[PDB]
């Protein structure tokens, strides 16, 4: 019923890296999946969401010339790749269910992605 | 012939030659209203052959990447000669309709269209919060049309057009069940439906109220080869039928 | 991809004549009509007239009705624009775009734009 | 005055039933009007379409 | 002060049960009923009505008004399969959101014969034959149409009449099967193999479309009325 | 209602085509297996008995819960009453456009003992009132409110322990049905909101704890279950497809129309 | 956007105390407020899915509050395992837009 | 024939704040586009019957309007939408363009 995501990842600074979030416990095809960010000295920051039974993504603002979300059906993950990485995008990033409208009552464990060299 | 209708009201007659039946309603033929049934206890007034005639709508073209098209009506005949005139100065109103939707393409074209007339049909928004505004909802005599993507939920007050949700979140499939009819253009030539009132009171307002909604979808996509005709228009006419008029006042 | 793929630039003489083309490509021909549209140096978008490539029947706008001829092949897919007497008021840019059906298909309007031929009079 | 709405469930007996309210609205469920007119949804059409027959002629 | 004694079930609330209770709002007066049309009596007649099947469910067609369209081509080799899928009518995903389909997840059990309508929507200058069959149970799913033939079948030519029935039969060793996918109570396949060739004239295109509608009988018959596995909630609609 | 049985026949070879018919017509084939094929004369004992709308929709479903403390002013609740914030009643009143019932209302109040710091809290039972105010009515502020006197007002008291409270509310509408879809607004302008909402004027349902708090607090839940009876339903509808998100209207996001395979010919 | 501002970031209360922590948002969201609350391990968890309604599995500690702009969150006995962080979510506008953090900590 | 009469005529507004930008018929129009043509190229179709906005259109901009009256509205100004913004319509009258409401940021 819960949500699992994958481990930390460290890149340089114009790469790109590629997060998972498995999800079992229901049918993955029956409900969207977020994305948030949060830096340690900021609060949270949605991102974006997918719709996993047509493939249809919708982004946020500040986010969408650089992160690209995309899932698979048969494995049941939702990937999320950042690209053009800069030493602001190292962050916390949970995904999340959204249920009714504005809800999100499941959430993922995050991943840690810093930049350096 | 089986394959032939002339269809008078008014002063006004449609003629075919390639149909399929017409399909009634409920099974129940539109009539005006019983004295058990009444509320409203001034006279209804009864034009009957003003009103109560074929109007044709505007024509909209079949492409290949169609996706679909919608009409409220009683919202589409708001501006059509005197029954638009009758639902100005009046405060009621009840009427039935026959809608007889033409298309025609050669032996050599193949596509199907699914009519179907529903009644009282919400439609969803884009926007999960807010409800679409009414210029998204219905223009007067002239098509709202689905997509064959989903719009954005940046989009404030919009109806979400996905096609194969029908609008109302539901199977798009599964909207034979209403009163419809096939417009196979190997077999077919036009669809007809006789619609009677149907409500949960025995009048309305007819400017906050549309209790119909007539949808053509490709479920077949249009195609033909390189020489044939590539414009094919879809033509929609509506006669209303047995329509009365209760609460005479101002013209709004 | 859809493309409509336009004629270079070319300088006339008070009096002549030019003729414009513009060639379509990655869709089928003859199911949009050809919309010709101008524009001035510092003023705004005025419409010339359209072609239907598939009976060759055209419609102009009144102003332009003597001065443009509007014609089409469909072996190589492309539509031509011929212009007559020209005047110091052709200093233009002119422009071809795509739409189907003049108003039962309006709904997507005109799409997909071409690039501009400049044209002027000079000496 | 009880009413003998006799026949029960039975596969292929009778029971007693008594109002006690004034309302009709406080009665039992129907549960046993079993009634069906599937004509109106499956055969929609002005002019009856015989079975043997070509619904084109 | 009559003798009375009360026996086990007292003071319980079971769900379904049909016992008299007292109004809360005595002597009122209610709306008198109107003539409205289309009064459904039973939720059989509901099933009885024909609705598109989506055969074409192949992971991006589903968001698609493609699921529904069945490809049909001119061909050059003989005896190709079109379709086929077990008739599981409300646990197999090709029937199972149907208007048939939708019916059966509220119930347990289903009986009776089941109704699969082909509409061939091609080019009127179009011909062509084709083979719709349904195999019981016990062996394997035809792999050819020889094997396909041997079971109940309909041979379909297209023409004026652009519709074609196959009538699946109730053949079972019990009176009722279950919804739920149980192999005990398993009910064959549905088939459909090329007799002859779609043949066309020249400037037509050579791919058309099947559209297939599925229906019940009048000896369809639901038992055992559960609640649906389709909806779920989390937290209150609000 | 029994349904009809299969008859006899035999190998035939004429004009009669019942297999070829016309799906353009708007409707749907009336054929039996006996005329595609040789069957037997079997007799079906088969009834349609339970799939009546009386029997389909007369059950009890649970609408609402609410909670309310007993260690606080205003500590009493309250609920605007519809049939729209759960999924599964939503989903079955929602397969027809018109409905015109009875009701069965049943409520099962629960309680639960809250972290006090006396010492030897014992509490006697509790009775808890449950106030139905139509709309228009004065509604209550506070537990100790003037408003609980219920002189018009049908209310119910209720002990812990014994059975669970009942009552049976008639037919209670303007119209001449209840509507499960709304195609239109509340002003005649055509602007505000649109859709169900503008029919919903049923009133609202006020629960409080009737005895005084003693030595330690206490919270109840109330929950409430609806039972249509004597059913009349027009105009069926599809199913719905997918999931909803808000109560006052038919919002969704879209949903493929099945679930995929990997073929057209897998099985 | 709609910001969501919570202007404490940190707050320090002894055990068995009431606390309370105050979201106000830029303008009208009209009750739909969210309350999320993330262990000191990483871990989110939903509160209360509307001005006060609880989920299910919280514990009848916390209560919400408020109406129009300025709303409330309320531990009416701090425990141990209520020391973590508090975000107001508004579910009002695109985008979902969160508040900023509000951190529990001991008085002495 | 059917004119288009687009107000204002140059509209200036610093970045980051809610601009609109109507255009008014002399009669009901059956579709009605919007354009955008920055200077050194070819006009763009942006958003068309009123509400569709194109593939790469940012969701900042948005269209209404029935009837007569139409409008384009933004809701946070950005610094690379200063250009002209023509408006069509595809009436029973031949076709018409607006006039060009120029944007510059200020
Ligand atoms: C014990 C006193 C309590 C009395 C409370 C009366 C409750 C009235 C309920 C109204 C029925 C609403 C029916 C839903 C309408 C629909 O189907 O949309």
């Amino acid at each position: 019923v819960q949500l699992q995501q994958s481990a930390a990842e460290l890149a340089r600074p114009g790469a790109s890296v590629k997060m998972s979030c498995k999800a079992s416990g229901y049918t993955f095809t029956t409900y969207t999946m977020h994305w948030v960010k949060q830096r340690p000295g900021q609060g949270l920051e949605w991102i974006g969401y997918i719709n996993p039974s047509s493939r249809y993504t919708e982004y946020n603002q500040k986010f969408k010339d650089k992160t690209t979300l995309t899932a698979d059906k048969s494995s049941s993950t939702a990937y999320m790749q950042l690209s053009s990485l800069t030493f602001e995008d190292s962050a916390v990033y949970y995904c999340a269910r959204r249920s009714e409208a504005d809800r999100f009552v499941y959430w993922g464990q995050g991943t840690l992605v810093t930049v350096s060299a | 012939s089986d394959r032939v209708r002339s269809i008078t009201l008014g002063n006004s007659t449609i003629t075919t030659q390639e149909c399929a039946n017409v399909v009634v309603g409920y099974g129940v033929w539109p009539e005006y209203l019983k004295d058990n049934e009444a509320t409203a206890e001034d006279q209804p007034t009864q034009p009957d052959v003003a009103t109560c005639r074929f109007y044709t709508l505007e024509s909209v073209q079949w492409m290949k990447n169609s996706a679909g098209w919608w009409w409220k009506l009683p919202d589409a005949l708001s501006q059509m000669g005197l029954f638009g005139q009758n639902m100005q100065y009046h405060y009621l109103g009840r009427t039935g309709y026959t809608i007889h939707v033409q298309c025609n393409a050669s032996k050599f074209h193949q596509g199907c269209l699914l009519v179907v007339c529903v009644p009282e049909a919400e439609m969803g928004c884009s926007n999960l919060n807010n409800t679409p505004e009414f210029s998204e909802l219905s223009g007067g005599d002239s098509a709202r049309m689905f997509t064959d993507t989903q719009v954005g939920e940046s989009n404030a007050k919009k109806v979400q057009t996905a096609v194969w949700n029908a609008g109302m979140g539901v199977g798009v499939g599964n909207l034979t069940i209403f009163p419809h009819q096939w417009i196979n253009l190997r077999t077919n030539n036009s669809a007809t439906l006789v619609m009677p009132y149907i409500n949960s009171v025995p009048m309305d307002n007819m400017f906050r109220h549309n209790n119909l909604t007539l949808m053509i979808i490709p479920f077949v996509p249009l195609n033909y080869s390189e020489g044939s005709s590539p414009y094919v228009p879809i033509t929609v006419t509506i006669a209303p039928m047995c329509a009365e008029y209760n609460g005479l006042r101002l013209a709004s | 991809e859809i493309q409509l793929q336009q004629s270079g630039p070319e300088l006339v003489k008070p009096g002549a004549s030019v003729k414009v083309s513009c060639k379509a490509s990655g869709y089928s021909f003859t199911d949009y009509n050809i919309y010709w549209v101008k524009q001035s140096h510092g003023k705004s978008l005025e419409w010339i007239g359209y072609v239907d490539p598939y009976n060759g029947n055209t419609n102009y706008n009144q102003k332009f009705k003597g001065k443009a001829t509007l014609t089409v092949d469909k072996s190589s897919s492309t539509a031509f624009m011929h212009l007559n007497s020209l005047t110091s008021e052709v200093s233009t840019v002119y422009y071809c775009a795509r739409g189907g059906g003049y108003y039962g298909g309006g709904y997507y309007g005109m799409d997909y734009w071409g690039q501009g031929t400049s044209v002027t009079v000079s000496s | 005055m009880g009413a003998q709405v006799s026949t029960q469930k039975t596969g292929a007996i009778h029971y007693t039933n008594i109002n006690y309210y004034k309302d009709a609205a406080s009665n039992s469920a129907n549960r046993q009007d079993f009634t069906q007119d599937p004509g109106k949804f499956t055969e929609p059409v002005k002019d009856i379409m015989v079975k043997t027959m070509p619904a084109l002629n | 002060g009559l003798p009375v004694m009360t026996t086990p079930g007292s003071t319980q609330f079971l769900t379904s049960d049909d016992f008299q209770s007292p109004s809360a709002m005595p002597q009122f007066d209610v709306t008198p009923e109107m003539q409205i049309p289309g009064r459904v009596n039973n939720l059989m007649e509901i099933a009885e009505v024909d609705s598109v099947v989506p055969v074409n469910n192949t992971e991006d067609n589903v968001s698609s008004l493609k699921a529904y369209q069945i490809p049909v081509q001119s061909n050059s080799d003989n005896g190709k399969q079109v379709f086929g899928f077990p008739l599981q009518p409300g646990a197999n995903n090709v029937l199972n959101r149907t208007l048939l389909g939708e019916i059966l997840n509220y119930y347990t059990h289903w009986s009776g014969s089941i109704k699969l309508t082909f509409m061939f929507c091609g080019s009127a200058m179009a011909t062509g034959k084709f083979l719709l069959a349904y195999s019981p149970p016990g062996a394997g799913v035809p792999k050819n149409r020889k094997d396909a033939m041997l079971g109940t079948h309909v041979i379909w030519d297209v023409g004026l009449q652009s519709s074609c029935v196959l009538c699946v039969p109730w053949i079972s060793q019990t009176h009722y099967r279950y919804v739920v996918e149980d192999e005990y109570t398993a009910a064959g396949y549905v088939t459909c193999w090329y007799q002859t060739n779609i043949v066309v004239p020249a400037d037509v295109q050579s791919s058309c479309d099947i559209l297939c509608f599925v229906s019940a009988c009048n000896d369809f018959s639901v038992r055992m009325l559960k609640d649906t596995p389709f909806i779920r909630q989390d937290t209150f609609y609000q | 209602a029994r349904v009809a049985d299969t008859i006899s026949s035999r190998p035939t070879n004429s004009e009669s085509i019942p297999a070829l018919t016309a799906a353009e017509t708007g409707h749907t084939s009336q054929v039996v297996p006996s005329d595609t094929m040789q069957t037997r004369h079997v007799k079906n004992y088969h009834s349609r008995s339970e799939s009546s709308i009386e029997n389909f929709l007369c059950r009890s479903a649970c609408v609402y819960y609410a909670t309310y403390t007993n260690n606080s002013k205003k500590g009493f609740a309250e609920w605007v009453i519809n049939t729209r914030q759960v999924a599964q009643l939503r989903r079955k009143l929602e397969l027809f456009t018109y409905l015109r019932f009875d009701l069965e209302l049943t409520f099962v109040i629960t309680s639960a003992q809250q972290p006090s710091t006396a010492s030897s809290v014992d509490a006697p039972v509790q009775t808890h009132q449950i106030m139905y105010v139509p709309p228009g009515g004065p509604v209550p502020t506070k537990v100790k409110d003037y408003a609980w006197q219920t002189s018009t007002n049908p209310s119910v008291f209720w002990t812990e322990g014994n059975a669970p409270p009942r009552m049976s509310i008639p037919f209670i509408s303007i119209g001449n049905a209840y509507s499960c879809f709304y195609d239109g607004w509340t002003q005649f302008s055509r602007n505000g909101v649109y859709g169900i909402n503008t029919l919903n004027n049923m009133g609202t349902l006020y629960m409080r704890h009737v005895n005084e708090a003693g030595q330690g607090p206490i919270k109840s839940t109330v929950r409430i279950y609806f039972k249509p009876k004597h059913v009349k339903a027009w105009v069926p509808r599809p199913p719905r497809l997918c999931q909803y998100e808000k109560q006052k209207n038919v919002n969704f996001s879209p949903i493929g129309v099945t679930t995929s395979r990997t073929d057209i010919i897998t099985t | 956007d709609i910001q969501m501002t919570q202007t404490k970031s940190s707050l320090s209360a002894s055990l068995g105390d009431r606390v309370t922590i105050s979201c106000r948002a830029s303008q009208d969201i009209s009750n739909y407020l969210n309350w999320y609350q993330q262990k000191p391990d990483g871990s989110v968890k939903l509160l209360i899915y509307y001005t006060s309604t609880l989920h299910s599995g919280v514990p009848s500690r916390f209560s919400g509050s408020g109406s129009g702009t300025d709303y409330s969150l309320t531990i009416n006995s701090l425990e141990q395992e209520d020391i973590a962080t508090y975000f107001c979510q508004q579910g009002n506008t695109f985008p979902f837009t969160f508040g900023g953090g509000t951190k529990l900590e001991i008085r002495r | 024939q059917i004119v288009l009469s687009q107000s204002p005529a140059i509209l200036s507004a610093s970045p980051g704040e809610k601009v609109t930008m109507t255009c008014r018929a002399s009669s009901s129009v059956s579709y009605l586009h919007w354009y955008q043509q920055k200077p050194g190229s070819s006009p763009k179709p942006w958003i068309s019957a009123t509400s569709n906005l194109a593939s790469g259109v940012p969701a900042r901009f948005s269209g209404s309007g029935s009837g007569t009256s139409y409008s384009l509205t933004i809701s946070r100004v950005e610094a690379e939408d200063a250009a002209t913004y023509y408006c069509q319509q595809w009436s029973s009258n031949p076709l018409s363009f607006g006039g060009g409401t120029k944007l510059e940021l200020k």
